[PDB]
RNA sequence: CGCUGAAAGCAUCUAAGCGGGAAGCCCGCCCCAAGAUGAGGCCUCCCACGGCAGCCGGUAAGGACCCGGGAAGACCA
RNA sequence: CGAUGUCGGCUCGUCGCAUCCUGGGGCUGAAGAAGGUCCCAAGGGUUGGGCUGUUCGCCCAUUAAAGCGGCACGCGAGCUG
RNA sequence: AAGUCUGGGCUAAGUGGUAAAGGAUGUGGCGCCGCGAAGACAGCCAGCUGGUCGAGUGGCGCCGCGCCGAAAAUGAUCGGGGCUUAAGCCCAGCGCCGAAGCUGCGGGUCUGGG
């Protein structure tokens, strides 16, 4: 019943320096910042972060939990990394890298180019999945949904860009 | 629409 | 979305969620979609 | 941006590609920098054009210092082009080549005092069925007690012509630097002898 | 005996730092030295006020939503001519106007009110080009 | 419509934060515009006149009057 | 009531938005196309005719569409009658 | 013109500064049961019981203040500016300002008593 008083796991050798508003995280993957509202404690000790509210009231229970994950994700972040990866179904359907860049072959007229923003990898394995990657965990998963936003999944038929392990709910088709 | 009619036709005078 | 000035819930799987001063209800039936208004 | 002053000579058709074009003929050249107006000094970038030779019998002290201070011969018409700064210290129409489009402004033929069928294509009256006297009137300017006035703006009789006016994006069909002629695609504003302005045009 | 009324004063010059100060309660104090009614001898009829002068205006202060919801507006005249602008886009094309309009507001209408307004000085930005006047930095 | 995400171990477009998104809104295009009395700016020209922030007078740079006109125009401009 | 000229047309508009079209959406008993229904949106647009004094309405031929209202049922020191 | 007055509290809508049925995990405050260290609620591994988690958790009623419901015609606005531990709202105070009312000073006239 409560997350941001539980303690975060600090892999060795992952550092956390602390500052008013925000706090850094530094490790093998590379760096990020969190900003932190300066109503809230982040506390470092020994292979472990902590976090503390100032009262219990709603808006500081609220900014607590936040708080918490917000931290444990750059933890793991600049450690184990992020991904989402991307499942392409439907025939003629399928996409490839062109350089850093991906390129969406999916039923338009035209091939769409998706452009790496900085900190996230492309990988194309088979032609029919897509692998996002980065150390920043809301960045993976805004460019993740921006590649399936191209072509979301059809209502009627199993067409289109999915997530890995989205489940596919159909309607009949007449 | 057609209502009423609250003034006749006019008519212009001469003053002197 | 339906829009009306009764929004309740339809199924035991709608939720009452309220984001930018609006009251939503929102589902995993599309058709329970709501938003006051 | 570049630019250059001219004057509208006259109008043609020439054949291109078995098609006949309608011209407007524009002297430009040739048209010396007598002033650059900068950041630093002015607070923005144009470059003020001199044209046309002047009897410097006519030309008083101030203007004749103004021109000396750029060593230009004096000059009938001074004009700037904002954001426009050539290498050179002469702009000729040679900074334009044939199927560049252009801007051109002019001023205007002036009606005088216009009617307000001549100038804002009013439908006039009826000429019979009972029409009295206001076979080229505007008819109502307004309402009544409320608002019980006339807006700003209510199109009425008045002058017209004879103001600044741009035709945009004309073809430049040909130039003929020998001459210091540029050849433009359609109508300018204004009479012939006309002062023109022309513009490498801002559409895309 | 008759009130005192003054001869012509030798105005004081003013320097506010407008910086993180809330827009209306700033105004308040700067409407009551251009009225100059914290000068003992105040008298309705005559300008005898300060001269305000205001630097950091693009960094005042603001309570609530009212960066998004506050409309400054303007008739033109014309059919259809009120025109709406929101605090933020004021601040982001002219800040200055934000204090100015509302130290206006709290001026008295009239030919003295617009002479008073005439007397405030405000910039965005630390700096002014009044040290030639040397105006006493004020603390409000 | 989303990303990330607590309060509320799940969930949540939101309470911190970040995206996408209209012929519409602000710029951008065209025209007017410093009587914008908040009367802006640059280039150039004249200049240190005689009399007892004022006055009378003669000039400088320049302006007007008058005339020949004008795809400018009711007069005026 | 020691006068506030009254329908309709014409001329000229201007505003509202409960939006007719065009733009953007959600749901659809949305396969596609084409519809339904609700949400956002007032920038622009919204035809020519037959009948009747008509407003309205019906009809013809089209249209992206042929929107509905306010302005003294907008407008007779503007016209018609 | 006179308090950016003092002390407790609520409101985050510019509510205050135009409205109803009705709708709502808005926020604060009370109340009542349900369920749980014999291990509940949530999530991860089974079939309303089981296993590791180690606390609280789910429904009901009243109260304060707010949210939606909320479309109309020239240009907007609480009178304006502007106001968010207030310059809003509830409770309790001290002080001031404020009329041709009342007081002080002078005068007029009538009436009544000297
Ligand atoms: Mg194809
Ligand atoms: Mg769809
Ligand atoms: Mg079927
Ligand atoms: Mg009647
Ligand atoms: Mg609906
Ligand atoms: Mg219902
Ligand atoms: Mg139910
Ligand atoms: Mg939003
Ligand atoms: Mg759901
Ligand atoms: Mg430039
Ligand atoms: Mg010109
Ligand atoms: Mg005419
Ligand atoms: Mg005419
Ligand atoms: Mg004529
Ligand atoms: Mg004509
Ligand atoms: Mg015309
Ligand atoms: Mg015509
Ligand atoms: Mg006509
Ligand atoms: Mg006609
Ligand atoms: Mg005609
Ligand atoms: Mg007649
Ligand atoms: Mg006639
Ligand atoms: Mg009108
Ligand atoms: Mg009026
Ligand atoms: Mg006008
Ligand atoms: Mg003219
Ligand atoms: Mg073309
Ligand atoms: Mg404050
Ligand atoms: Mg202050
Ligand atoms: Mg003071
Ligand atoms: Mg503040
Ligand atoms: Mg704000
Ligand atoms: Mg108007
Ligand atoms: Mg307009
Ligand atoms: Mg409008
Ligand atoms: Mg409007
Ligand atoms: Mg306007
Ligand atoms: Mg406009
Ligand atoms: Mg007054
Ligand atoms: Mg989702
Ligand atoms: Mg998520
Ligand atoms: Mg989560
Ligand atoms: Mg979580
Ligand atoms: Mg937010
Ligand atoms: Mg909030
Ligand atoms: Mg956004
Ligand atoms: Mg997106
Ligand atoms: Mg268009
Ligand atoms: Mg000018
Ligand atoms: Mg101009
Ligand atoms: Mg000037
Ligand atoms: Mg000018
Ligand atoms: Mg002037
Ligand atoms: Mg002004
Ligand atoms: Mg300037
Ligand atoms: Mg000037
Ligand atoms: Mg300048
Ligand atoms: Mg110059
Ligand atoms: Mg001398
Ligand atoms: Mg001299
Ligand atoms: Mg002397
Ligand atoms: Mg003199
Ligand atoms: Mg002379
Ligand atoms: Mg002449
Ligand atoms: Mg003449
Ligand atoms: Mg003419
Ligand atoms: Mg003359
Ligand atoms: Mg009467
Ligand atoms: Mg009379
Ligand atoms: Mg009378
Ligand atoms: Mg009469
Ligand atoms: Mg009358
Ligand atoms: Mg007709
Ligand atoms: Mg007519
Ligand atoms: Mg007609
Ligand atoms: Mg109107
Ligand atoms: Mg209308
Ligand atoms: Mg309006
Ligand atoms: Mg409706
Ligand atoms: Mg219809
Ligand atoms: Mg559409
Ligand atoms: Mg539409
Ligand atoms: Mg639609
Ligand atoms: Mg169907
Ligand atoms: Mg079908
Ligand atoms: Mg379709
Ligand atoms: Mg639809
Ligand atoms: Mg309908
Ligand atoms: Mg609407
Ligand atoms: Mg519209
Ligand atoms: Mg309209
Ligand atoms: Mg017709
Ligand atoms: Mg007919
Ligand atoms: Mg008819
Ligand atoms: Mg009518
Ligand atoms: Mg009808
Ligand atoms: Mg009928
Ligand atoms: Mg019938
Ligand atoms: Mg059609
Ligand atoms: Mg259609
Ligand atoms: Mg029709
Ligand atoms: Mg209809
Ligand atoms: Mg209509
Ligand atoms: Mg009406
Ligand atoms: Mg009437
Ligand atoms: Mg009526
Ligand atoms: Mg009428
Ligand atoms: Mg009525
Ligand atoms: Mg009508
Ligand atoms: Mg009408
Ligand atoms: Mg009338
Ligand atoms: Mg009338
Ligand atoms: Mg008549
Ligand atoms: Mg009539
Ligand atoms: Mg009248
Ligand atoms: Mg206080
Ligand atoms: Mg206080
Ligand atoms: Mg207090
Ligand atoms: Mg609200
Ligand atoms: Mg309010
Ligand atoms: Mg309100
Ligand atoms: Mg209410
Ligand atoms: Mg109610
Ligand atoms: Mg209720
Ligand atoms: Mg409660
Ligand atoms: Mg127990
Ligand atoms: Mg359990
Ligand atoms: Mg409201
Ligand atoms: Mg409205
Ligand atoms: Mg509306
Ligand atoms: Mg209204
Ligand atoms: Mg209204
Ligand atoms: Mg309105
Ligand atoms: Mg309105
Ligand atoms: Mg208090
Ligand atoms: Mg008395
Ligand atoms: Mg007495
Ligand atoms: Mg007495
Ligand atoms: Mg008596
Ligand atoms: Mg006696
Ligand atoms: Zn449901």
């Amino acid at each position: 019943s409560r997350i941001g008083r539980l303690p975060i796991p600090v892999p060795k050798g992952v550092s956390v320096e602390v500052a008013p508003g925000r706090v850094k995280v530094k490790g093998p993957k590379g760096e990020l910042e969190v900003p932190v509202s300066p109503e809230m404690r982040v506390v470092v000790e020994e292979g472990v972060v902590r976090v503390e509210r100032p009262s219990d009231e709603r808006r500081h229970k609220s900014l607590h939990g936040l708080t918490r994950t917000l931290i444990a994700n750059a933890v793991k972040g600049v450690s184990e990394g992020y991904s989402k990866e991307l499942l392409i179904k439907g025939i003629g359907y399928r996409a490839r890298l062109v350089g850093r860049a991906l390129e969406l072959t999916v039923g338009f007229s035209h091939p769409v180019v998706v452009e790496p923003p900085e900190g996230i990898t492309f990988e194309v394995p088979e032609p029919t999945r897509v692998r996002v990657s980065g150390i920043d965990k809301q960045k993976v998963g805004q460019v993740a949904a921006n590649i399936r936003a191209i072509r979301k999944p059809s209502a009627y038929h199993e067409k289109g860009i999915y997530y890995a392990g989205e489940p596919v709910r159909l309607k009949p088709g007449k | 629409v057609d209502k009423g009619s609250y003034l006749p036709r006019p008519t212009p005078p001469r003053p002197i | 979305m339906k829009v009306r000035a009764s929004v309740k819930r339809i199924c035991d799987k709608c939720k009452v969620i309220r984001r930018h001063g609006r009251v939503y209800v929102i589902c995993e039936n599309p058709k329970h979609k709501q938003r006051q208004g | 941006m570049k630019g250059i002053l001219g004057v509208k000579v006259g109008m043609t058709r020439i054949f291109r590609d078995d098609r006949a074009v309608p011209v407007t003929v524009i002297l430009a050249g040739p048209c010396p920098v007598v002033q650059r107006r900068t950041p630093e000094k002015d607070g923005y970038t144009a470059v003020q054009l001199g044209f046309l030779p002047q009897n410097p019998k006519r030309v008083n002290r101030p203007l004749k210092g103004h021109f000396a201070k750029a060593g230009v011969e004096p000059v009938r018409i001074l004009r700037e082009i904002r954001d426009f700064n050539p290498e050179g210290d002469t702009v000729t129409v040679e900074i334009f080549k044939p199927g560049e489009r252009v801007d051109v402004t002019g001023t205007s033929k002036g009606r005088g005092f216009a009617g307000v069928m001549k100038r804002w294509n009013f439908a006039g009256g009826p000429d019979s069925h009972g029409a009295h006297k206001i076979h080229r009137h505007p008819g109502s300017i307004g309402n009544r007690k409320t608002p019980g006035r006339v807006y700003k703006g209510k199109k009425m009789a008045g002058h017209y012509g004879a103001e600044r006016v741009t035709v945009m994006n004309l073809e430049v069909v040909d130039v003929i630097p020998e001459e210091n002629l540029l050849l433009v695609k359609g109508a300018v504003p204004g009479p012939n002898g006309g002062l023109v302005i022309v513009r490498e045009t801002k559409k895309a | 005996m008759k009130t005192y009324v003054p001869k012509q004063v030798e105005p004081r010059w003013v320097l506010i730092d407008a910086e993180g100060k809330t827009l209306g309660r700033l105004a308040t104090k700067i409407a009551t030295l251009l009225r100059g009614k914290h000068r003992p001898d105040w008298t309705p009829n005559v300008a005898m006020g300060d001269f305000v002068v205001v630097v950091n205006a693009d960094k005042i202060r603001v309570t609530g939503k009212k960066l998004e919801q506050k409309i400054y507006t303007r008739y033109s005249g014309y059919p259809g001519g009120l025109k709406k602008i929101p605090l933020e886009k004021m601040l982001a094309t002219h800040p200055e106007r934000v204090l100015e309009h509302a130290v206006k507001g709290m001026l008295p209408k009239g030919p003295l009110g617009r002479r008073l307004f005439k007397r405030l000085k405000v910039y965005a930005g630390p700096d002014h080009p009044h040290q030639a006047q040397r105006p006493e930095k004020l603390e409000v």
